[PDB]
């Protein structure tokens, strides 16, 4: 048991790597997207802004027209440590991407709604002058 | 010295333990973020396109007054 | 030796980092989930405006 | 701006005009005016946290919107009604949502239809406790997701389907669902990661087979010992298969106690593991 | 370019025209122009780093927008004003936001109302140090979030509420909140691991009870000796409960010293721990 | 409400009006009516799971939409049809997509064009099993991504290109791609750790070179000893470079067996490693 | 069909109408028509990877788009041009972007202005190698982000500013930035982990100080050795502060060698550590 633990747990330290390494792989796909999506939402936000503009004009037109075993076991830890730093790297990129976009969602939701109203009002004045 | 060798193991496992679970989270993570990634691919679609629907409307309205 | 009994918290601390990382992302899911029902539903009304604006074109233009 | 007053005037205008009122033109807008009224009512109803009334109010503005020809913004109202009743104290949360999907479906909006479809199957289970219909919804919903290229979500629902399917005796149908969701997961080497647990669940689900359906399912599983994710799936399974093939309700009951260390056993696993723990003793005493 | 010129033209145009200027129609088209002017001014006042000027400018454009009937975009302007005063030097940061919410709320927009509602309680606490009003906001806001079924968000706010509730001596009312946020966070396996801290906080918060409660809550908690995370929750608590029931201000302040290694104590914990450490002495020398 | 009926009415209205029925103004509105018809049909064909019919229906509404002068919303239909045919039983899946790209591409929409371009190269591989055509698409698509300063997606495609390029036979053309994707990866500290595997792949790929292209590619790599990430890259490579430069096919196969311990190997690696195993055996008995 | 033909038609129409041809309304419909033409051309140019032609074409359409009276859509067109030129053959990548920000900034759109502002400073460094002009942008942009309360982004920029400020000998101006970005990081328990590296950088940056500018900054740093994250921060620092106060260019140069084990040094650290390494040598025998 004594050795079945100083080695088995040692295998866990070795595994402790792929465990925190597979996490990076899982983090990459996330970050890679969070970044890709970040730029996407930029062109997406343009939509809420593009519509925000046109609607103003559209409304006006509708208004104008409407009217050594332990030595290694100690090293593996250092390995985990070096990787722990990485976990911080992603934790920040993921964090700064989350907070920057959440607030972006706010602006999107705002303008999107603001324009929704203009569409409804215009749709109630246009539907009548149909055909 | 035995005592230190046994106490060592005790702390090592308690460590090994906390580890395995943290790994469990990323697994579920990659399954969540991805499930959300597809929920945005349609957004970008419905957005830049809505810009076309609105653009076509604002254009027709202008050429309906001049 | 001591590194073992020590490094133990070097991860228990990260176990907390992800605990928030898993939550942060999930919080965005709901923010984007609702935005998915108000943004898509938004253009939905735009479709009504596209049809209305198209007809006002075949009568006054 | 009295609530019940708005509810009254809204009724005063929600009706085909006639006499001098009808005048020259109809009132396709009257009905819309009424919708806006009831909405204004449900607003203050949601204010005083009287939700119930708010929901019943939205049901009115929504139903009226249909009598105007505007399925879109109408269905959205049905959603508002559902969210109200849901968070509210009465029921109706099920009716509004059904009346919402029929619209998102007929119109041509399956993305969102499935979005509310999962909410539905989720309520019909955690509330009404009607799994026989919940599964039906979780499934049809996953089908819609699987047609929107939306793979993940589709699987999200499938997991629910099989998950609650095995908790209803449908053990075999469950392993089959796990096989499908397992095959439609390898195509994405970005899912390789979760494709394990599926094999674990599927190997655990037993329709009382006498062959080695599990010893075979664990074999089909490509695993490498040095692997880590994998050690959290088949490794345990093998030991459980041996403890079953040897009618030993001790090695199994102790292996499930050990694995519970490296990997915490959720509710599901627990329930099923106990079902197998009884199949062993039952086979000992058969 | 010249804000001092734009503001001037701005007022010179925002006025119900008459005589030959009014003609037949006049109002909306003009007042809106002024709104755009003041926005244009407030912007350069923002780059100029005046802030105060920018804020009051947005207040002008905002107030004006209302005189045109457009509560929506108006309220969003008030948000700009709030953002200005916030990262500025004068006050009004709180007023703008109140003027924003009074609009979003009555408009039936609770989803965004809560968005700025939490921002509000956040300023009213971190700055105004007005905790009594801040809690009122964090709470009502959480109710809105809970209405949208935005669980996580609602919990964020609740955590704020309870967290600042224990600081204001309201210990019991805090543990209750931790109980609620604890019962509505178990069904989701993505919050399991987290439900710990809740039980830890709730067990720490003492309404000066002289018995269980904490010894009972620690029991209600589901833990396993092989648990990893649980080691960062009740395992410590037990030892603390024993050092309290024995009025030993030497075993409590010691165990907290050890725990400050495996899981460092945040400001909160420290504050309350020291409070409990004093209650012990206040029971010894009595 | 019958699809078969709608498909008929649509036809009756989709046709350049002739005789008196035409007059002066064309049928720009009629063609649109037909599009709406077929759309409604494709819709009920999708709830019925008749997919085939759904897809062909969308193809009709789409083609007609083109006959109306609206490439945008047309192409959109082409995509819907592709999503239908894909999760269906007939073909056309490849045709609809090409017909969609020709539109997004000539319309000024490369972002989305590449989005479907990769989908295409993905289907032409996981279905048609046409690697050479798929590579061509993964490549031309990565050019667009890299143009939309979406380096990230660009590389996502390049990896595909090189990856399957080494499987076909193009070992050299593979390393070149790994070199490019490797140089354009260091400019982003968020890919440093991943930049290893690239060098591992590029060093493994051999176009039957006699020099030391690999012994040079491994040297170009910057590694030390107290690094653990790098341990899963070149450290092994050197051992393989020595096992190749000594025609010892048991030390190569033994080291692959050892490395398959600290970092478990995947299908790709396996296939290539065996290819290198055979080059060695083939140099021994010669 | 061909772009060369479109550019020609576009040119023959992009001419302000006068006399009779102008009539009552010359209209901006002509200039806009040409804009659509050039956009259509620039795109197919982006197809043949002609880039140069694509970019210059977009510049044309955008330039005309200004003569149209619609600064917004034009601005984003300039962005399209920048996207072409950037990953192209010629330059102008810097011009288009400047021509874009001059529009977003004056238009009152800082939110997006900063978005492209950072892209700008990101190119003016990794390409033009004009650090003095890059920092100015990273900074002004961070001011905008900080204006939009977007703490996160603001810090992303500040890190760049200080990061490259120390490279340009600006050490004190660097430490100040690290101190600010460090204080405005503790208020957020979601940055605690990162707050280390900040203190390490700031304690490393030395404006030729000989005192305890760093020996005091290391103290301000709340640490407890068995924390690790912190070990990758002040530990080494302390050992560096002793090696400098004793003009020992051997204890410092050895410490950098040992520390480069547990935590590799990036190019930044390498360059600075070498500068500090020289501050010792030139000081010993002086």
């Amino acid at each position: 048991r004594a050795d079945q633990l100083a080695d088995e747990s040692l295998e866990s330290t070795r595994r402790m790597l792929q465990l925190v390494e597979e996490s990076k792989d899982a983090g990459i796909r996330t970050l890679v997207m969070l970044d890709e999506q970040g730029e996407q939402l930029d062109r997406v936000e343009e939509g809420m802004n593009h519509i925000n503009q046109d609607m103003k004009e559209a409304e006006k037109n509708l208004k104008d027209l409407g009217k050594a075993r332990e030595n290694e076991m100690d090293e593996n830890l250092e390995q985990v440590s070096g990787i722990i730093g990485n976990l911080r790297h992603m934790a920040l990129d993921m964090g700064n991407e989350i907070d920057t976009q959440n607030r972006q969602i706010d602006r999107i939701m705002e303008k999107a709604d603001s324009n929704k109203t203009r569409i409804d009002e215009a749709n109630q004045r246009a539907t009548k002058m149909l055909g | 010295a035995l005592s230190e060798i046994e106490t060592r193991h005790s702390e090592i496992i308690k460590l090994e333990n906390s580890i395995r679970e943290l790994h469990d989270m990323f697994m579920d993570m990659a399954m969540l973020v991805e499930s959300q990634g597809e929920m945005i691919d349609r957004i970008e679609y419905n957005v830049e396109h809505a810009v076309d629907y609105v653009e076509r409307a604002v254009s027709d309205t202008k050429k309906a007054v001049k | 030796n001591r590194r073992l009994q020590q490094t133990q918290a070097q991860v228990d601390e990260v176990v907390d980092i992800m605990r928030v990382n898993v939550d942060k992302v999930l919080e965005r899911d709901q923010k984007l989930s609702e935005l998915d029902d108000r943004a898509d539903a938004l253009q939905a009304g735009a479709s009504q405006f596209e049809t209305s604006a198209a007809k006002l074109k075949r009568k006054y233009w | 701006a009295e609530a019940m007053a708005l509810l009254a005037e809204a009724e005063r205008k929600v009706k085909n005009s006639q006499s001098f009122f009808s005048g020259l033109f109809g009132g396709s807008s009257k009905i819309e005016e009424a919708c806006e009224i009831y909405a204004r009512a449900a607003n203050m109803f949601k204010m005083a946290k009287n939700w119930s009334a708010a929901g019943n109010a939205f049901c009115q503005a929504a139903q009226l919107h249909l009598q105007l020809q505007s399925k879109h913004d109408a269905a959205t109202c049905f959603v508002d009604a559902g969210n109200a009743f849901k968070k509210a104290d009465p029921q109706e949360a099920i009716n509004c949502l059904m009346r919402a999907i029929e619209i998102y479906t007929d119109m041509g909006r399956f993305t969102i239809a499935a979005k509310h479809h999962i909410s539905i199957a989720e309520i019909y289970e955690t509330e009404l406790v009607d799994v026989e219909k919940a599964i039906a919804h979780y499934e049809q919903s996953a089908d819609y997701y699987k047609g929107e290229e939306s793979n993940s979500s589709a699987n999200k629902c499938l997991l629910k389907v099989a998950g609650y399917a095995a908790q209803l005796e449908q053990y075999q149908k469950a392993i089959d669902i796990y096989e499908q969701v397992g095959t439609s997961a390898m195509d994405s080497p970005l899912l390789k990661y979760s494709a394990k647990d599926y094999f674990f669940k599927a190997a655990l689900c037993h329709f009382c087979i006498d062959m080695l359906n599990a010893k075979l399912a664990v074999q089909k599983y490509e695993e490498l010992f040095p692997a880590f994710s994998d050690s959290r799936e088949c490794k345990l399974m093998k030991k459980l298969l041996e403890a079953h093939e040897e009618q030993n309700v001790d090695s199994y009951t102790e292996s499930v106690k050990e694995y519970d260390s490296i990997s915490r056993l959720d509710q599901w696993l627990t329930t099923m593991l106990l079902r197998i723990k009884k199949t062993i003793q039952g086979d000992e005493e058969d």
